[PDB]
C-alpha cells in the first residue's frame, strides 16, 4: 500500500545514510594517507641530509 | 505499512546518526593514523 511504499523509501534512506558513512570513513582514511606522505617526505628530507653527509 | 515506515525511519535516523558517528570516529582515526605515521617517519628516520 501507500504506507508500505513509504517504508521502502525510508529504508532506502538508511542505506543512503549508511553509504555516506562509508564515504566519510574513506575520505578520512585518504586524509590520513595524505598525512603519511607528508611524514615520509619529512623523513626523506632527513635522509637527504644523511646523503649530503 | 505505517508501523514499518516508523521502524524504517528510525533505522534511517539511526543510520544518519551512525554516519555522523562514523565520520567523527574516522576523523579521530585519521588523526591517530597521522600520529602513527609520525612513528613510521621516526622508523624511517
Amino acid at each position: 500500500n501507500g504506507i508500505a511504499t513509504l517504508l521502502q523509501a525510508e529504508k532506502e534512506a538508511h542505506e543512503i545514510v549508511s553509504k555516506a558513512r562509508k564515504y566519510r570513513q574513506d575520505k578520512l582514511k585518504q586524509a590520513k594517507t595524505d598525512a603519511a606522505k607528508e611524514i615520509d617526505s619529512y623523513k626523506i628530507q632527513k635522509d637527504k641530509e644523511l646523503k649530503e653527509f | 505499512d505505517e508501523l514499518n515506515k516508523m521502524q524504517a525511519f528510525i533505522r534511517k535516523e539511526a543510520e544518519e546518526k551512525a554516519k555522523e558517528i562514523q565520520l567523527k570516529a574516522d576523523q579521530e582515526y585519521e588523526i591517530e593514523k597521522t600520529n602513527i605515521v609520525r612513528n613510521e617517519t621516526n622508523n624511517i628516520d
